[PDB]
């Protein structure tokens, strides 16, 4: 095994993996706050924003066909 | 959809029952590991409560199924040994589909599957019918109650349906 | 006057998060 | 100089940061949240 | 912003220093090189407190490393964590101080303090808005305490309105290397007392024996010091940079624990601390940590608390907790120890909840405690200063370099006047 | 249709209304992004394609409480120009939200709330859900709310303040700013429901069975306490209680309007289906001396006025026989100027729960308010507990530095030292 | 819940609670890794009255292990079972008393009892209520003589209401190790009759007695005559831990057992005790198991009931039995022994019951006894005392370490007081 049964005492445990650090698995993925404990299920924290197809000046999503 | 295929779900003495065995029960899953002693520990609470709960009425209620989170296949069956409910082999890839779906490992988490939050062992967890997760008994949690948080159990609004 | 990554909450950052990504 | 990496990790201070960290689950989180 | 800068006063605040730039950086996920990776965004969220983008994608701290000699500035960069700090952030003496007090504060102080303001001027000037400047130092010392706090004097004159934090140690009862220790530390807290706004005490005496009998390790050398110091170095600033149920700043550091301007200088403590044996056999909970945080057994100041009384106190509690415990434990331990704290003030502490707790840990606290049992050392230290004042010894090698007999009486006066404000006042 | 523009000033009421504005969301189902997958025109304002946006002004002179919240779940419901936000914290100090730092904010805040209740018709209420315990909460909520006075004159401001309780302190200069903010609640309020912590304490052990609950569970019985309130103004229901009349009934001299509160059916889902929440029941237990949440034992001072906010299914006359019950039991007494003192009201829809609360399902609740002559120990405790720090005057020159000219301090002793002596005046 | 902070004294106290601890972890269920095992949920309902988490699944026990010589707890750390204690529950001595009762109490035990008092309330205020302590030590020896009642003395201060039961071991007449037996006996007991609720005297030679001529051992070792103190050590606290028909508390036994305060000293017997070729052929049933209760034979003080009358006594029994056949036999051996038993209490005695028995055998009675037979040993001790004393031999090691005369006299008053106080009660 990995060595947790006897009390594992160190966290060095996950540094393995990111040897060099920008692997994008240790880039962001966890979010800790007790707003989150509270107040957050499974996936309306993390969405984009939609803005327009037709760039700055749309407001919204309109066009011709309209 | 289903969760347990026809293969994957058998109780004491080894015989396997399927999904349609189970509609009418408030299930939950109970992620243990054998040499635990948060495991060890919550063990004999968990046989009382149920067998209080499955004794005591005019229907079956309540009904768990065990995931382990132990090292190999004898540990398993000392494990196993000792609980009348339901289980699921541990060398089923079902295990680790639902260890990954409900996040309830054992601190192996970067070498494989490099997500964030983790509601370490022990775990019961209610569920529902498409798999997904109803309350969470807060044994090791935000509330980190030990041994009595199998009484936030809610068996009439959580039914298997 | 001090510029940081849009990561950081730092002056308009809910401006600075859509048109361009860091 | 004496170059032994126990006296090293012992003059920066190896020891401490191992004996300030807890040797069990200490990072429990989740969400009590339901939809 | 919210920034906060940092200084690096003396060797002994560049050998503190270090450590704390050390758990700074991996509290922040920073790799030495500049970069970031730990997972958990909330750290790059809030990371202009103590860093600068430095226009390629890498952060620098907002430290400027100062002192007059350059042999340990060649040790803080050939270390780990070294070659964070830009180039330029160093400033380096030559001839070196003396351990001696008029040789940093008057004659070679006039030759780096022109430079050393320029420097935190690019650097604080850089920002809309600011809190204030925190500086690790020493009262043992010739540049730790005499140029050390002469920057003290300068900065306040330029920022009225801006808060003072400084990290200092002090002489020991038991102990003294470095000979003349009274006439360092004296005359530095003739300044610290009116230029600083919080100012708050190590012993290395007391950090050598919490090593001892709380941590149970053989051979202490200073870097476990560092480190233990260093722990209560971040859990202060940690909800600066991080979330919390109590939010809590060092202006609110400030307005709740200083009842009157005077008196400021407050004692430092840590939990949980445990040796290897007995990490595994202790509890992790609120009313188990604050028995041992209520101690003299694990306080960083040797000034024993049972023969003072605690004026206010404040505990920053680090971790996802939950808070009934924490404050009914706050009234708890304040009705037990009855006597222990003041009676003409309900309530004396505050309790603040920060979110993220160091690295390794479930949850932490830091004890920032006002008590009058800090007078022992200013008792101490003011007739261990008599002993060689009275008898006009070691003193030709001050008054050759701008000294005076008015401001050593004047120092000494002013001992006496905080010394019977702290003993009238109980 | 109405709406009430909800100001939350301070940490507290910001993290108040992150449970307020949880539960309003799922009360009439709006998702977080605004859209639903006439009754949302209380507190939420169509605009576009389903786009509804909730009707608050987040208010913390410092960023941490409110730009936590942008990157939460709620950055898309929030519309993110009303999350008001600065960067030097008010540091539980009177001296620097009501002076110099928030004078900045008071003039962007004043305009998000000009823009809030000048955009639908015929406004009703301000609700503001303020923290008199510390700085940005007290200060800046005294210098608001002052402002409020000129620019709507005519307009009904119920706060909702967390009091400093009697052990339970967090702050050591809680005495100090309790006292200091009673000149912005005792002439430029109108309803002043008083809540505390270490009485929202005792309500979930004992109630609840959580022996470890957080400020999300307080925060919680608070939203349950403003839902029942603003349930007959959204919803529909027999014999309705508006804001309009919501102070008519409780406020019998322009001075004394501090009110308390209580909720009724708090019970875990285990000890909930064992015993039958009858109507009587219900409404003695809102009536119990330990339901209060304030330290306030309601058996030292009279009754004055009460306001019985039943919800649910409740039929309009076993209200009038509860009510009666307690009319004739003499541990809950009245004072001789009121033959009748009780206007209930009663909604239709059920008591919400929360999906990952403590509380459970109930068609019905009492979130009784009542304005008895009790509450003046409340205030005259904070009375001795304010005169031994300025004896001697300590924590006193940062207030005199920023501000506070020195007699504030003394003309706020005599605010609220005229406040309580009102109290024992009228009820003799 | 109702947790029993335990105190350990002397050499011989540390292995008498080494054995107390090894047969109620494994009646618990407890492994020596510190876990559980046994699925079980009698043995987890109250195990907090003897253990506390300590936030890894596990449990340590409330015990502190104290003498002033390193060399004792050092084997029993090594020792099976022996792992399970909180390492800094142990707080060493470093010179060891010589055996003496003026350097345990006095001299050196003060030093050392201030470390004694920091660690026993952090463990008793620690949990929600505290039931009371539990005393295991000797009066024939230094340590567990001189500061055992001493902290006896000193813990009954700051909880004056809390109940306190101590097991003590007495000096033997016929063999006399630790050569000044008398005057560490008599100085102690001066002390301990005041400040304690209620004592249980236990004996060396009949301790013996019970392995020779009942339990047929050839050679009794320390391990197995400490094993069979502990058997009556778990059954006092037998209704605590777990539920029974008929509940007996601490302070249930001290109520009915005390008519008068100054008496509480209790002659302690367990039952069954088969030798190993008569398990086999011996009837377990509650009648024999009450008559082997009642036998000088049985015991563990050597002090022949017979010769005096029993003022009270009690009986905890344990397993699953009627409760007509405990009650029966309970009044036909008062009503038999008319002689034996005191005239002026009717139903001299108590009884209780178990639900759980221990392990392995199906039923098992502790009993508890107030006699005022146990006055002979009062005298032996007393001639003993005087003959030393009226040469002054051995006091120079006594009064040269700041004692003076009086206080050995008190104490031979106090102990005849007593003495005679037993005799008015025949
Ligand atoms: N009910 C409840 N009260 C809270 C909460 N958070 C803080 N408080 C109370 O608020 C009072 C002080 O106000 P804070 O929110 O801490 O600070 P503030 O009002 O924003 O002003 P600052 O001191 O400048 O931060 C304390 O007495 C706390 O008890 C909360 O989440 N719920
Ligand atoms: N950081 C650090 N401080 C020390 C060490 N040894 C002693 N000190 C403290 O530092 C003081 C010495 O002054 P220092 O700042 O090192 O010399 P300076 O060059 O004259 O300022 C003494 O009073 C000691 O209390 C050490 O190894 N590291
Ligand atoms: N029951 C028991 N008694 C012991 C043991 N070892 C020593 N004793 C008794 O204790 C006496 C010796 O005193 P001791 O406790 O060693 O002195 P102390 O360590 O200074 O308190 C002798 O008379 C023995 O009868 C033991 O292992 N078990
Ligand atoms: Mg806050």
């Amino acid at each position: 095994n990995d060595r947790l049964d006897a009390h594992n005492d160190q966290k060095l445990t996950s540094w393995r993996i990111p040897h060099p650090l920008y692997t994008e698995l240790p880039q962001g993925s966890k979010y800790e706050t007790h707003y989150r404990q509270s107040y957050d299920y499974e996936d309306w924290a993390r969405r984009p924003v939609r803005l327009s197809k037709y760039g700055l000046l749309g407001h919204d999503d309109s066009g011709a066909e309209s | 959809l289903i969760l347990f295929p026809e293969g994957s779900l058998k109780n004491s003495n080894n015989t396997v029952i399927p999904q349609s065995h189970l509609k009418g029960k408030s299930v939950a899953l109970y992620f243990a590991d054998g040499a635990d002693p948060k495991c060890a520990s919550l063990l004999p609470f968990l046989l009382n409560y149920y067998r209080t709960m499955n004794e005591g009425g005019a229907n079956q209620k309540i009904e768990i199924i065990f995931v382990s989170l132990d090292r190999d296949r004898e540990a398993f069956e000392s494990h196993r040994a000792h609980m009348p409910w339901l289980s699921i082999d541990l060398e089923n890839p079902l295990t680790e589909i639902l260890k990954r779906h409900f996040r309830v490992m054992k601190e192996y988490e970067v070498p494989t599957y490099g997500y964030g939050s983790r509601t370490g062992v022990p775990s019961v967890i209610v569920i529902g019918s498409d798999g997904r997760e109803a309350q969470f008994l807060p044994i090791c949690s935000g509330l980190e109650e030990g041994d009595r948080a199998l009484l936030r159990w809610d068996w009439r609004n959580t039914k298997f349906a | 006057m001090a510029i940081h990554v849009s990561r950081t909450h730092r002056e308009d950052y809910i401006r600075s998060l859509t048109p361009r990504p860091a | 100089f004496a170059q032994d990496a126990t006296r090293q990790r012992a003059l920066q201070g190896h020891r401490t940061a191992d004996l300030l960290k807890t040797p069990f689950d200490y990072d429990l989180f989740h969400r009590t949240r339901l939809p | 912003m919210r920034e906060i800068v940092h200084v690096q006063g003396g060797q002994c605040g560049n050998q503190i220093g270090a450590k704390f730039w050390e758990v700074i950086s991996d509290e922040h996920g920073i790799d030495p090189t500049g970069t970031y990776c730990g997972d958990s965004d909330l750290q790059l969220e809030r990371i202009n407190v103590f860093y600068n983008e430095a226009t390629g994608g890498r952060f620098v701290p907002r430290a400027i490393l100062m002192d007059l000699e350059p042999g340990t500035m060649d040790s803080v960069r050939a270390g780990p964590f070294g070659q964070l700090f830009r180039p330029d952030n160093f400033v380096f003496g030559q001839t070196g101080a003396g351990n001696n007090w008029a040789k940093g504060h008057y004659t070679e102080g006039a030759e780096l303090i022109d430079s050393v303001l320029d420097v935190v001027r690019k650097e604080a000037e850089g920002c809309d808005c600011l809190q204030g400047f925190q500086i690790t130092h020493s009262l043992g010392g010739g540049t730790g305490s005499g140029m050390g706090t002469l920057l003290i004097s300068k900065v306040r004159e330029e920022y009225p309105d801006r808060i003072m934090e400084t990290f200092s140690v002090f002489p020991s009862p038991k102990v003294s290397d470095t000979v003349v220790e009274p006439y360092n530390a004296t005359l530095s807290v003739h300044q610290l007392v009116e230029n600083a706004d919080e100012v708050q005490v190590i012993d290395n005496e007391a950090l050598y024996d919490i090593c001892f009998r709380t941590l149970k390790l053989t051979t202490p050398t200073y870097g476990d010091l560092n480190h233990l110091v260093s722990a209560a170095m971040s859990g202060v600033t940690c909800c600066l940079r991080f979330p919390g149920q109590l939010n809590s700043d060092l202006r609110k550091l400030a307005v709740n624990l200083i009842p009157f301007p005077r008196l400021h200088f407050f004692l430092i403590g840590f939990a949980p601390l445990t040796s290897r044996g007995s990490q595994q056999y202790r509890a992790l909970s609120v009313p188990e940590l604050t028995q041992q945080m209520f101690d003299a057994k694990n306080m960083m100041c040797a000034s024993d608390p049972r023969h003072g009384r605690y004026l206010t106190a404040s505990a920053m509690f680090r971790g996802r907790m939950s808070t009934k415990e924490v404050d009914e434990q706050m009234l708890n331990v304040q009705n037990k120890n009855s006597s222990y704290f003041v009676e003409w003030i309900p309530n004396n502490m505050k309790s603040s909840v920060c979110d993220i707790p160091p690295k390794g840990l479930k949850m932490s606290v830091t004890f920032v405690g006002n008590s009058t049992a800090i007078q022992e050392m200013f008792k101490r230290v003011s007739d261990q200063f008599t002993a060689m004042f009275r008898r006009k010894a070691f003193l030709h090698w001050y008054t050759g370099e701008g000294m005076d007999e008015m401001e050593f009486t004047e120092a000494e006066s002013n001992m006496n006047d905080l010394v019977s404000e702290y003993q009238q006042y109980q | 249709m109405r709406e009430v523009i909800s100001i939350h000033v301070g940490q507290a009421g910001i993290q108040i209304g992150n449970a307020c504005w949880e539960l309003f969301c799922l009360e009439h189902g709006i998702q977080p992004d605004g859209q639903m997958p006439d009754a949302f025109n209380t507190f939420f304002s169509e605009t576009g394609a389903g786009k509804h946006v909730p009707r608050c002004v987040f208010l913390d002179l410092e960023p941490t409480v409110v730009d936590e919240v942008r990157t939460g779940t709620y950055r898309h419901l929030f519309h993110p120009e009303q999350l008001i936000s600065g960067k030097e914290d008010a540091a539980n100090n009177f001296a620097r939200g009501h002076y110099t730092i928030g004078k900045e904010i008071v003039d962007l805040s004043l305009d998000r709330i000009r823009k809030l209740a000048d955009n639908c018709t015929g406004l009703q209420g301000f609700l503001m859900f303020n923290a008199v315990g510390g700085g940005t909460g007290s200060g800046l909520g005294c210098l608001l709310l002052e402002r409020l006075s000129v620019d709507y004159g005519k307009k009904s401001k119920l706060n909702f303040c967390s009091w400093p309780s009697p052990q339970v302190s967090t702050a050591v200069v809680e005495p100090y700013n309790s006292v200091l903010s009673t000149h912005s609640l005792l002439e430029h309020t109108d309803v002043a429901v008083m809540l505390d912590n270490e009485a929202i304490y005792d309500i979930c052990r004992r109630n609840l069975d959580i022996e470890r609950p957080t400020y999300t569970n307080l925060n919680r019985l608070i939203a349950q306490v403003i839902s029942s309130l603003t349930a007959s103004l959204r919803f529909d229901g027999a014999l309705n209680v508006d804001v309009t009349e919501f102070q008519t009934n409780l406020v019998p001299y322009p001075r004394i309007h501090f009110m308390l509160s209580s909720y009724a059916p708090i019970i875990s889902a285990e000890k909930a289906y064992h015993e039958q929440l009858s109507v009587a029941e219900i409404t003695n237990s809102a009536f119990e001396p330990a339901s209060m949440m304030a330290k306030c034992d309601p058996r030292h001072g009279k009754y004055m006025a009460c306001c019985l906010m039943y919800r649910g299914d409740v039929v309009p006359k076993d209200v009038n026989a509860a009510v009666a019950t307690i009319k004739t039991k003499r541990t809950i007494q009245f004072v001789d100027w009121c033959p009748t003192g009780f206007k209930c009201g009663i909604n239709y829809q059920p008591p919400t729960v929360v999906p990952g609360g403590d509380l459970a399902k109930v068609m019905r609740a009492v979130c009784m308010i009542s304005n008895s002559t009790a509450i003046a120990e409340v205030f005259s405790r904070m009375d001795h507990k304010f005169d031994l720090m300025y004896a001697k005057r300590a924590f006193v020159h940062w207030y005199v530095g920023e501000g506070m000219e020195e007699g504030e301090f003394s003309e706020a002793r005599e605010d609220l030292a005229a406040l309580e002596k009102d109290y024992e005046e009228v009820g003799i």
